[PDB]
Parts: C-alpha cells; sequence; structure tokens
C-alpha cells in the first residue's frame, strides 16, 4: 500500500498506489477502395438500365 | 498547453457533443455568447481550459469542435439553440440525405463525396493549434453515419495526422432505444476498420444509461436528452484532466500509457457514482468509501458486465469534490478485502488516482442532483468482452441467412468485407480470453 | 406464461424439472437458441453468461452460478481452501491436499514430499491417493514414487491428498461408504440442504493391506456395479438412506445422524458456499442464478466428517428425483416466477 | 425537406387516393381550399413531405392523378377536396382500359405514359431532396394495374436510386368486377416484385370481411372498403408526416423491413375497429391485442400460418409509452414462435402524440410476414384455373401479348411463393 508521485496544485492532487508488484492504409489506397466501390455501384446500375432497356 | 479537437459524427455524436459543451461552459464559467468573465487574458492565453476553447480578439471562447451529419435536421438544432453563438458556421457541417442506417452508405456512397470537405474544416481548426494533441471522436455504432463515415474519417485522420492521438466515445446499440435492426452489422463493420486507428475508446451501452436513468433518476421512459446529460457528466469526468490544472492524464498520450498496455485491447470500462435524482427530497451525502465501493457495482457501469470474472490491466480513479488522498486509500484497502479484483500477472496491482476539488457541475433544471463528491473509475477489464460476444452473436444470426446484406452490397461494399470484419472480431474476442482466462 | 430453454439434453435432474414445468401448463419450452426466455437450463461447459440479462422486459434466470467451478474442480478446490483466509490451510475438515502438475507442462511437488517424508520418518500412516477431474483413473499407494510417476504418465492437473486410513465401516460387512448431500442455492443466496441424503456403500469388506484392488476402497456407484461381486447384497443398489443409516447409528454407536455427522456436514456446506459468495452472488446483477450442488463427504471411525469434493452438475438417487426436482421448482424457479409443507429443505442461515 | 411524390392511377387508385388526401389533409389542418387552419405546430413540421407551398401560404398536395378515362377523376375534381389538387396534375385519356392489363401497359397506357412522366418530372424538379414515390392502385383492373406498373418501370428508369412504394389493392372473387382480375393481378405482381421497394398488400376480401363480420355492415360498398384503406394509409405514413426517429423516411423504413429484396410485400393492420359502444376508451393492452389479431389485418392472411420477418408498429395518441413497451414486449414474449429467431429485435415500435380524427388513440401494424404467400397462392390458383384452358386470353392476345408472357408471370409468382416458404422453415 505505497503512495508514489504525489502532485498537489491549487485545483487538486494526484498520486499512484501500488498494492502489489507485477509477476496503415495510405491516401492512395483509401481512394482506390472508395473508387472501387463506386465502380461496383455504377456496374450494378448499368445492368439495371440494360434490363429496363430490354 | 496543447489543444484537443473534438469531432461529433451523426445524430448520437452531435447530440452528445451538444450536451458536453453545454456542461463544459458551465464548468469553465463560459456564457452562451462565448464570453468568460474569469479569463483575464483577453483574446489569448495558454491556460488549461484553452485546450478545448480558442479565443478571439473580442474575448469569445470558441470550442475546438467540428459537427458532421449527413442530414441537416440534428445540426440545425445547434445553429438555433441556446449555444448557437459558441460555434461559427464553418464548424457545423451537414449533408442533404443520411446513410439510412447503412454502414456502406455512410462509408462509401455518401462518405466519398464529403470526406474532403470535413478534412478541410478540421484542417482550419488544426491551423489554430500551436501543439495539437489529437482528436476526441463522438459517434454511435448503429447509425450509418456514426459507423460508416466515422471509420472513413479515422482512416484519413491517421493519414493527415500520423503522430496525433485519437480517442473515441462510442455508443453501443441497445434495442430499448434502437432505431434499426441492422445495427449489429454497422457496429462490427465500424469496429473492424476503426480498430487500428483508435488509441483508446470509451464505449457507452445505451442499455446501461437507460437503466441508470430509470433506477437512479426514476425516469419511467428516458429520452435522448436524459441519456445525453448523464453521458456528458461521465465524458466530462474523463476529459477534466485535459481542461484543468493537474498531473494525471494531462495529455491524450497518457490515456493510452495508463489504460492500454495492449493496443487492440483499448476499450476501458467506465463506472460512475453517485447518480442521484434531483426530484429527491434530499439525499444523504455519500462518503469516499461508499462512492468508491459503488465503482465495483455492475449497476453503475457504462457497460453491463461482470468484472469479477475477468482480469484488470489498469485502473484509474477520477474524483471530483471533497476528497483527500487519505480517504481514498482507506476505501481502496477495504474494497480489496471484500471484492474480487484480479490483475493480469504482467501488470502491477495498483490504482492511479486523480482528485479535482471542484464537485461535479449540474445543468440547471437537469435531472442530476448536486453531490459533494463523485468519482468515475476507468478500468481496463477483460469482462467488457461480454459486450463483443453479445454483438457478435446477433451478427452471426442475421449474416448466416445474408439477411439485409443486399442493402450493403448495393452501395458498392463487397460481401467479403462482412466476414473480414467478423473474423477480426473473433480474433478480438480471442485476445481478451488469452489475457483473462486460465 | 413463462418461457424456458433446454441446453443440456444429458441432465437427468433438469430433464425432470422441465417435465414438471410443462405439467403446470404455465411454462412454455422454446428452441434451445431462442433468446426470449425467462429461464435457462444451460449447458455444463462454456455457458454464455455474458448473453444473459440483456433482453428488455424479460427477467432471466439460469441454473448455474458463474464462477462456482472454483469449488467443483479438484485442483480449484484445493487452491481455494489453502488461499482463502475463511478456510485457511489449517482447515480441519479437508484432507491434506496438494496440487501436482505433470512434469510435461503453482506446483506443490516439493511441499508434498516434505510433508510425506515427515510422515515416513514419524512411523505415521503414509497412504495417499491421486485423482483428477479428467477421470471416468485413480491410484492409491503408500510409496511417493508411484504416485508422482502415475501423474507424469498423464497430461492433466492432478491432486494428491491424504487417504483416510481409518474410515467408519458399516456392520455387518466391514465396508466403506460415503455420503452425498444435495444443496440448492437460490438467487437470494439462501443455502437449502435437501433433507434426504444417500450413502453410496461398498459391498466389499474394507481391506487395508491391498490398495491394488480398488473395489473395496472406491465407493463410486459405477465401480461397485461393475467390478464388485456383492453389489446390492446389504442394501438395494448400494444406496442406504438416512432413515436406515440413522437407526444403525443408534443401535450400534448409540448416537444420531444429526449429532454425529449432520452438524459437521451443515457446517462444511456453509463454510464453502459463504466463502465464494462475494465472487458469484448475483444479488446486484442484471441476471439471476441458482444451482444444485452435490457434496461428497467421508466419515472416519471417530465420527469425524471430511470433505471429498463438490459436484456442480450432480445426479440424484432414483428414489429421490420426484421430491427434489419438485423442490427445485418451488424454491428456485417459482420463487422468481410465481404461478397462479413442511419444506423438504433445511435452510442454513448465514450473514450475507 | 424530404419530399415524397404521390401518384394515384385508375378507378380504385384515384378513389382510395382521394380519401387518403382527405384524411391527412384534415390531420395537418389543411382545408379543401388548401388553407391551413390548425392549432398545433406539429401539423406543419413535416407538411412539406406531401404538400407543396404555393403563394398566399397555400398548401397543394404533391399528387398526380392518372387514368385512361375521365369518369373517376371528374368525380374527384367534384369531390370534397377536389379543389385542392393542382389542375395541371390531372392526366387522363378517353379510351379507358376495359379492365385489360395489356391495354394499360402496352397500348392505351403507352400513349399516355410520357405525359404523366412530364408531370412527375416537374414535381421532382421542385423537391429540395426527393425521398421517393408512393403509388395507389388496384391490380385487378387495367389502368392502375397495367399502366400503374408501366409508370413504376419508367419511374425507376429515370430515378433509379429513389424509393418506390405502393399501396396495391389485390382482387378477390368475393369483391370482383370481372373474371380477368387474376390475370391482371399476376402480371402486376411480377412487375412489383422487380421494381418496388415496399408494397402494402390490401386484399379486398379482408376489407370486405372486416366491414361485414367486424364492423357489422350488412351490405359493404366500395366506399366502406375505402374508409379502412384511408385509415390504414394514414397510419403507416404517420412516421413520415410527423416528428419521429424510427422509420423516419422511406429508405430507413425499407432498410429495417426488407431483409431480402424480393420479399417486400407487407401486411398492414389497424386498431381499433369498432361498430356503431363506439365511445368506450381503448386501453393499451386492447390496442396491442387487436393490432396483432388477424381479424384486424387487411391482407386476408393468417399470421399464425407463417412467421414475421420484421414488424413496424405505430401508436398514436397521448398514452403511456412505458405501458406501450410493456405490451409490445409481452406480445413478442408470448408468441415468439411466430417471429424468426435469426433477426434479433425485429419488432420496432414508434409513438406519435397526434391521434387520428375522432380517436383518443390508435395503433397501426406493418408486418413483413411469410404468411403473405397465401395471398399469392390464391391468385396463382385462380390464374391457373383459367390459364389451363386459355380462357379469356383473346382479350390480351388481341393487344399484342403472347401466352409465353403469361407462363413467365405465373412461374415468377410461384417462385415468390417458394421463396417465402423457405424462410418460414
Ligand atoms: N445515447 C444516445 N444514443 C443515441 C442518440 N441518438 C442516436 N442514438 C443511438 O444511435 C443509434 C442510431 O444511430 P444514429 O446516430 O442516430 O445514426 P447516424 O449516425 O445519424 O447515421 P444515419 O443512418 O445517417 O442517420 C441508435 O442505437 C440510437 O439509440 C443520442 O442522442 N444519445
Ligand atoms: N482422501 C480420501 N480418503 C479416503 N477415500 C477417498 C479419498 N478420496 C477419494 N476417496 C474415495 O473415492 C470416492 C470419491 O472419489 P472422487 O469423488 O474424488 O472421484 P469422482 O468425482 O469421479 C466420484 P463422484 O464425483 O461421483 O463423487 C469415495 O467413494 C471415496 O471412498
Ligand atoms: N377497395 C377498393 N377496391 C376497388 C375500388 N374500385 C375498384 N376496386 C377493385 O379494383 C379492381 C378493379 O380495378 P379498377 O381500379 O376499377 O380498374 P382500373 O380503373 O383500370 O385501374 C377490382 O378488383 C375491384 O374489386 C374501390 O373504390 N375500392
Ligand atoms: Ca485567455
Ligand atoms: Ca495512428
Ligand atoms: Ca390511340
Ligand atoms: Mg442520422
Ligand atoms: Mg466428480
Ligand atoms: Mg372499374
Amino acid at each position: 500500500m505505497e503512495v508514489i508521485e504525489l502532485n498537489k496544485c491549487t485545483s487538486g492532487q494526484s498520486f499512484e498506489v501500488i498494492l502489489k508488484p507485477p509477476s496503415d492504409p495510405s491516401l492512395e489506397e483509401i481512394q482506390k477502395k472508395l473508387e472501387a466501390a463506386e465502380e461496383r455501384r455504377k456496374y450494378q446500375e448499368a445492368e439495371l438500365l440494360k434490363h429496363l432497356a430490354e | 498547453m496543447r489543444e484537443c479537437i473534438s469531432i461529433h459524427v451523426g445524430q448520437a455524436g452531435v447530440q452528445i457533443g451538444n450536451a458536453c459543451w453545454e456542461l463544459y461552459c458551465l464548468e469553465h464559467g463560459i456564457q452562451p455568447d462565448g464570453q468568460m468573465p474569469s479569463d483575464k487574458t483577453i483574446g489569448g492565453g495558454d491556460d488549461s481550459f484553452n485546450t478545448f476553447f480558442s479565443e478571439t480578439g473580442a474575448g469569445k471562447h470558441v470550442p475546438r469542435a467540428v459537427f458532421v451529419d449527413l442530414e441537416p435536421t440534428v445540426i440545425d438544432e445547434v445553429r438555433t439553440g441556446t449555444y448557437r453563438q459558441l460555434f461559427h458556421p464553418e464548424q457545423l457541417i451537414t449533408g442533404k440525405e443520411d446513410a439510412a442506417n447503412n454502414y456502406a452508405r455512410g462509408h462509401y456512397t455518401i462518405g466519398k463525396e464529403i470526406i474532403d470537405l470535413v478534412l478541410d474544416r478540421i484542417r482550419k481548426l488544426a491551423d489554430q493549434c500551436t501543439g495539437l494533441q489529437g482528436f476526441l471522436v463522438f459517434h454511435s455504432f448503429g447509425g450509418g453515419t456514426g459507423s460508416g463515415f466515422t471509420s472513413l474519417l479515422m482512416e484519413r485522420l491517421s493519414v493527415d495526422y500520423g503522430k496525433k492521438s485519437k480517442l473515441e466515445f462510442s455508443i453501443y446499440p441497445a434495442p430499448q432505444v434502437s432505431t434499426a435492426v441492422v445495427e449489429p452489422y454497422n457496429s462490427i463493420l465500424t469496429t473492424h476498420t476503426t480498430l487500428e486507428h483508435s488509441d483508446c475508446a470509451f464505449m457507452v451501452d445505451n442499455e446501461a444509461i437507460y437503466d441508470i436513468c430509470r433506477r437512479n433518476l426514476d425516469i419511467e421512459r428516458p429520452t435522448y436528452t436524459n441519456l445525453n446529460r448523464l453521458i456528458s457528466q461521465i465524458v466530462s469526468s474523463i476529459t477534466a484532466s485535459l481542461r484543468f490544472d493537474g498531473a494525471l492524464n494531462v495529455d491524450l498520450t497518457e490515456f493510452q500509457t495508463n489504460l492500454v498496455p495492449y493496443p487492440r485491447i483499448h476499450f476501458p470500462l467506465a463506472t460512475y457514482a453517485p447518480v442521484i435524482s434531483a426530484e429527491k427530497a434530499y439525499h444523504e451525502q455519500l462518503s469516499v468509501a461508499e462512492i468508491t465501493n459503488a465503482c465495483f457495482e455492475p449497476a453503475n457501469q457504462m457497460v453491463k458486465c461482470d468484472p469479477r470474472h475477468g482480469k484488470y490491466m489498469a485502473c484509474c480513479l477520477l474524483y471530483r469534490g471533497d476528497v483527500v488522498p487519505k480517504d481514498v486509500n482507506a476505501a481502496i484497502a477495504t474494497i480489496k478485502t471484500k471484492r474480487s479484483i484480479q490483475f493480469v500477472d504482467w501488470c502491477p496491482t495498483g490504482f492511479k488516482v486523480g482528485i479535482n476539488y471542484q464537485p461535479p457541475t449540474v445543468v440547471p433544471g437537469g435531472d442530476l442532483a448536486k453531490v459533494q463528491r463523485a468519482v468515475c473509475m476507468l478500468s481496463n477489464t477483460t469482462a467488457i468482452a461480454e459486450a463483443w460476444a453479445r454483438l457478435d452473436h446477433k451478427f452471426d444470426l442475421m449474416y448466416a441467412k445474408r439477411a439485409f446484406v443486399h442493402w450493403y452490397v448495393g452501395e458498392g461494399m463487397e460481401e467479403g468485407e462482412f466476414s473480414e470484419a467478423r473474423e477480426d472480431m473473433a480474433a478480438l474476442e480471442k485476445d481478451y480470453e488469452e489475457v483473462g482466462v486460465d | 406464461m413463462y418461457t424456458f430453454v433446454v441446453r443440456d439434453e444429458n441432465s437427468s435432474v433438469y430433464a425432470e424439472v422441465s417435465r414438471l414445468l410443462l405439467a403446470t401448463g404455465q411454462w412454455k419450452r422454446l428452441r434451445k437458441d431462442n433468446p426470449r426466455f425467462n429461464l435457462m437450463l444451460g449447458e455444463r461447459n462454456r455457458l454464455p453468461f455474458g448473453r444473459l440479462g440483456h433482453e428488455p422486459g424479460l427477467v432471466q434466470l439460469v441454473n448455474y452460478y458463474r464462477g462456482a467451478d472454483k469449488l467443483c474442480r479438484k485442483a480449484s478446490l484445493v487452491k481455494l481452501i489453502k488461499t482463502s483466509p475463511e478456510l485457511s490451510e489449517s482447515c480441519t475438515w479437508f484432507p491434506e491436499s496438494y496440487v501436482i502438475y505433470p512434469t510435461n507442462l503453482t506446483d506443490e511437488r516439493e511441499v508434498f514430499l516434505a510433508a510425506y517424508n515427515r510422515r515416513r520418518e514419524g512411523r505415521e500412516g503414509n497412504v495417499w491417493i491421486a485423482k483428477s477431474s479428467a477421470g471416468a483413473g485413480i491410484l492409491i499407494s503408500s510409496e511417493a514414487s508411484e504416485l508422482l510417476d502415475f501423474i507424469d504418465e498423464q497430461g492433466q492437473v492432478h491432486v494428491i491428498q491424504k487417504y483416510l486410513e481409518k474410515p467408519l465401516l458399516l456392520e455387518p460387512g466391514h465396508r466403506k461408504f460415503d455420503i452425498r448431500s444435495w444443496v440448492l442455492v437460490d438467487h437470494l443466496y439462501n443455502i437449502y440442504l435437501y433433507r434426504e441424503g444417500v450413502l453410496r456403500t461398498s459391498s466389499e469388506p474394507y481391506n487395508s493391506a491391498n490398495f491394488q484392488d480398488k473395489t473395496c476402497h472406491l465407493t463410486n456407484h459405477c465401480i461397485q456395479k461393475e467390478y464388485s461381486k456383492n453389489y446390492g447384497r446389504y442394501e438395494e443398489g448400494n444406496e442406504m438412506f438416512f432413515e436406515e443409516f440413522n437407526q444403525y447409528l443408534m443401535d450400534a454407536l448409540n448416537t444420531t445422524l444429526e449429532n454425529s455427522i449432520l452438524l459437521q456436514i451443515k457446517h462444511i456446506i456453509r463454510s464453502c458456499l459463504m466463502c465464494i459468495e462475494p465472487a458469484i452472488s448475483t444479488k446486484h446483477l442484471h441476471y439471476q442464478s441458482f444451482q444444485l450442488f452435490g457434496f461428497d463427504f467421508m466419515v472416519d471411525e471417530e465420527l469425524k466428517v471430511w470433505l471429498i469434493e463438490v459436484n456442480g452438475a450432480p445426479a440424484c438417487a432414483q428414489k429421490l428425483y420426484a421430491e427434489l426436482c419438485q423442490g427445485i421448482v418451488d424454491v428456485a424457479i417459482s420463487s422468481v416466477f410465481p404461478l397462479a409443507p413442511t419444506s423438504i429443505f433445511i435452510k442454513l442461515h448465514h450473514h450475507h | 425537406m424530404r419530399e415524397i411524390v404521390h401518384i394515384q392511377a385508375g378507378q380504385c387508385g384515384n378513389q382510395i387516393g382521394a380519401k387518403f388526401w382527405e384524411v391527412i389533409s384534415d390531420e395537418h389542418g389543411i382545408d379543401p381550399t388548401g388553407s391551413y387552419h390548425g392549432d398545433s405546430d406539429l401539423q406543419l413540421e413535416r407538411i412539406n413531405v406531401y404538400y407543396n407551398e404555393a403563394t398566399g401560404n397555400k398548401y397543394v398536395p404533391r399528387a398526380i392523378l392518372v387514368d385512361l378515362e375521365p369518369g373517376t377523376m371528374d368525380s374527384v375534381r367534384s369531390g370534397p377536396f377536389g379543389q385542392i389538387f393542382r389542375p395541371d396534375n390531372f392526366v387522363f385519356g378517353q379510351s379507358g382500359a376495359g379492365n385489360n392489363w395489356a391495354k394499360g401497359h402496352y397500348t392505351e397506357g403507352a400513349e399516355l405514359v410520357d405525359s404523366v412522366l412530364d408531370v412527375v418530372r416537374k414535381e421532382s424538379e421542385s423537391c429540395d431532396c426527393l425521398q421517393g414515390f408512393q403509388l395507389t392502385h388496384s391490380l385487378g383492373g387495367g389502368t392502375g394495374s397495367g399502366m400503374g406498373t408501366l409508370l413504376i418501370s419508367k419511374i425507376r428508369e429515370e430515378y433509379p436510386d429513389r424509393i418506390m412504394n405502393t399501396f396495391s389493392v389485390m382482387p378477390s372473387p368475393k369483391v370482383s368486377d370481372t373474371v380477368v382480375e387474376p390475370y391482371n393481378a399476376t402480371l402486376s405482381v411480377h412487375q412489383l416484385v422487380e421494381n418496388t421497394d415496399e408494397t402494402y398488400c390490401i386484399d379486398n376480401e379482408a376489407l370486405y370481411d372486416i366491414c361485414f363480420r367486424t364492423l357489422k355492415l350488412t351490405t359493404p360498398t366500395y366506399g366502406d372498403l375505402n374508409h379502412l384503406v384511408s385509415a390504414t394509409m394514414s397510419g403507416v405514413t404517420t412516421c413520415l408526416r410527423f416528428p419521429g426517429q424510427l422509420n423516419a423516411d422511406l429508405r430507413k423504413l425499407a432498410v429495417n423491413m426488407v431483409p431480402f429484396p424480393r420479399l417486400h410485400f407487407f401486411m398492414p393492420g389497424f386498431a381499433p375497429l369498432t361498430s356503431r359502444q363506439q365511445y368506450r376508451a381503448l386501453t393499451v393492452p386492447e390496442l396491442t391485442q387487436q393490432m396483432f389479431d388477424s381479424k384486424n389485418m387487411m391482407a386476408a392472411c393468417d399470421p399464425r400460418h407463417g412467421r414475421y420477418l420484421t414488424v413496424a408498429a405505430i401508436f398514436r395518441g397521448r398514452m403511456s409509452m412505458k405501458e406501450v413497451d410493456e405490451q409490445m414486449l409481452n406480445v413478442q414474449n408470448k408468441n415468439s414462435s411466430y417471429f424468426v429467431e435469426w433477426i434479433p429485435n425485429n419488432v420496432k415500435t414508434a409513438v406519435c402524440d397526434i391521434p387520428p380524427r375522432g380517436l383518443k388513440m390508435s395503433a397501426t401494424f406493418i408486418g413483413n410476414s411469410t404468411a403473405i404467400q397465401e395471398l399469392f397462392k390464391r391468385i396463382s390458383e385462380q390464374f391457373t384455373a383459367m390459364f389451363r384452358r386459355k380462357a379469356f386470353l383473346h382479350w390480351y392476345t388481341g393487344e399484342g401479348m403472347d401466352e409465353m408472357e403469361f407462363t413467365e408471370a405465373e412461374s415468377n409468382m410461384n417462385d415468390l411463393v417458394s421463396e417465402y416458404q423457405q424462410y418460414q422453415d
């Protein structure tokens, strides 16, 4: 039950008690993912229009 | 002094952010017009509260915050509400149609066309920072914007601010106030892509806030305003160290150092006490031991789970009010001899304690009563993995039939991203088990 | 109309409980995967406690206490007794035990040998027994080399405890026996002891000069009915009940089952369950727990009662299924979900 | 400003659509001249969803009235709220469709479809953010069925990413005008399966049975049937016309109600339904018990024959939202065998403070139930009884159609039935 690093100031204080000792994707890659998903959306809508054109 | 930029994404993020900045102002004595009579340095200064508020020559204290929603109705409340004068129009960003509770819609379809505008507004605030620490991101799991756009933003922030910390305040979905059936999908999709970009995330289960409002505040049917005002007290307790003079958790880096020794396991459990109804005749003020002991009761945890059956990796006690170290240690000692507190063998069995003498501020007319002392315990427990288990189960039930999947594929997302996100969660659950069980 | 799910098809006890529940017409069984249930008769292993108590509007109850395995595991029990101040290492009703890990994997090998060498030097009785939870695999011997060697050949955790060399023998027959006590702990953590126990008796005369033949030393019902030749000679199915056993204690030893044995049994049950209460109580939890326990005791020739082990998923005597299972429904299930005596349990009061 | 464009086509579609605008115009305080005269701000909050705002603070419904003969629309224009519709929004021919799907879809209707789309395009060009479309029509006739589905196909072509919603009246031999209704209905269902996101199935037999058995109307008329449809259309659209968080717009409603694209046919229900003991107060348990009772449902399909994929419930009136959640949870917890267990929390409940006219409170029910396959089974059997003898086909082959198109529509609907059955098990 040891108290360490006790710091005190006008607005409060802090300390530490020890009870026992122990024992990314680049900007380019993100643009590709976004454009790839936008390309799959375009393809699906084109097939729908192709279907409605038939 | 080093600045902190807050980002609020989606309805949950925005409305919670609105409640926090209301509280921040009342705590720092800032008025709705941005004026702060106590600030004697007019138009500048590197005080602790300046980490969240900038200053103009006219003495206005402006939050370092950006609000983003793909639909305008929620953010329109901020533009015409009590604190409309705190923010300038650049800080409030709104689209025309939302993500329809569809992660893929907020991340890909709509996110792609507004992400650069949001980064531009954030860059402006960053330009006002002489030593930016990082970001605090508020959002929900279940919304299409809160889930889908947040993960896109977090990815870009890691790119544009590589050495900056990012903390989360995430709303875990609860059917009692749930809006969409697919929220388990969105929650798991956003956890998968955000996991490597978030240094520390505080999850709030709506179910937990909902039951605290009914049990402790005798609110029969809580509203979002009831939930958000309670959530902002806990959020305020967590950020107080960044806004006030102190020596514990003085910068965003210290949250990770003190609460997260393992990167993927970065979801500390929050526990708050006391929550007393304002309509009560007059409560018997609780002591340091009683409020501390209450930090080990499931009924006041932000996520209902049983910490007796997990292991601790860290524990912070954040007190506000009439508290001296002597009474804190006396309470901890008595709780060690009555409670089940097991730490992992590769971590010290200890508690970092912070005391701020100013008791919690209560919103005039709010639901919470004034208390002489309060505490918020942040503990990194493997028990919080119960929430991942619950969520992953619901995901498995629907995805086994591919129910609702066509809505996501229809926005350009590949079906494989579902299983990729799910496998990552299964690995997350396994990590918790390797650390907590024998 | 209450709802429940069955997730342990091999549970004879709760098979009857489920049968009785449906007989009331006020309980409805759902598929084992339906989350909207009031009561869960859960699986034995890996019961998903983390998914309980998150259904809006459903008070949920489960038939297992999370964390009770600490008491119902051979190794766990030894570690709980030696490390808990409430039970202490000097605990007088638990045989001297040690946790021994096979050498192919803390470990109490040296601590055991020191106590063993002490008995060998003092001329005292040095007969130990080895066992584990991964057994149907038991060895009784007086030489330490055989016990440890037998554990290394295995691959799971074992426990070596003192073998009660002076057990109380029933006459006629000169035979060993043990006492099974069923204990039900409800959601309020009341400790109810079923008034009816059973003595699982050995139909073979107790022989202290040959531990190689384990028929007269192990009183397990399956061993007596498989390797013993006098099965069912003295009592039907080697199951003497409290009425007969009590009358025996009065005719032979001039005492009662209550005074000579039952007091110690009730004291042991309380001490074990009260010890772990803070760790398993569901008093302030989002779900509620109850659980049926099977305590196994030994009695020596001094009428001193020792604890052998605790069973978390025990079975019941064929003659007592009806009474006990109905008792589980009354105090464990209906106490939480009431329906539209002379209790068969003995409440063991205690301080929470 | 999430605007919806409304279209009503044919006799049934315009008569029911008329009453609908009559009911909600009263709910929002709009009088027959388009002037507002309410006393609550909630009425105007979401008024722009269905009404355009003209000069002089006038509110004009965003509705397009379509028919191949003038008769029914002449009635509307002379009806109660006829003056409230935009005169330019009446698009009609003179030939009629003679209850012939081929005429409405291929010949007569094709000549008129482009002009209808010009008006739709005009209404959309003024929308700040168009949500989508809702169409009212029957499937047993020629115009609503044949030209109605033609409009939908061409609307989805021009607005592929907007939500297409319909209130479709399914024919019944008990309330029948011609023997060809199963032909027209089967041809339309195939169109609807492909091109709508949400279809509310209103079966005329269910409406008849309700008027007779439950409402005690000795001789039900089309007007009586349309009262129930008006009230139901008002109930389901409450989420869109007033402040709310759940199913707030068309796309969010679809996301929560449609787990599979083809299974988007809903059973609607309304409560209370009282015969003139009509002043008695209705408790929340009663509202919930009735709302889930089959006799209160308008698809003529017993829910106990299948399972609910998703349920959307809307309670209207000043009531205990706490007591609402309790009773809702009680229905799911007392009959969880009729809800699929692989869609957690698939029953969503919404509340609204403004009750319908002349009711302290009411409840509207929207169910995506696999029991709807019984409705398509009836139509399929009636179709096949005639098609096996090619009876009455000359009316269609005379308009250019071939028998193959009937065989395909037949197989497509039987596939829909098989799809509903696999999810019921
Ligand atoms: N605690 C709290 N939770 C909220 C609040 N608003 C929404 N939620 C929760 O957030 C989830 C829904 O996500 P939203 O934030 O509303 O959706 P969104 O981020 O705006 O994304 P969209 O789909 O485009 O609307 C539900 O589980 C709600 O319970 C709020 O103000 N406070
Ligand atoms: N220390 C000891 N002294 C004397 N006998 C002992 C003993 N430990 C075990 N036994 C004998 O072993 C039997 C109990 O074995 P144990 O309970 O450990 O194995 P087990 O768990 O597979 C049987 P069950 O769980 O069904 O009671 C008793 O009948 C008893 O006679
Ligand atoms: N509920 C209801 N059904 C109608 C009404 N008018 C016609 N129907 C039904 O609709 C079908 C006839 O279609 P109809 O609308 O008259 O043909 P259309 O003018 O070519 O679209 C038949 O099944 C009728 O039973 C009405 O006013 N109300
Ligand atoms: Ca200053
Ligand atoms: Ca990073
Ligand atoms: Ca012509
Ligand atoms: Mg939103
Ligand atoms: Mg055993
Ligand atoms: Mg007609």
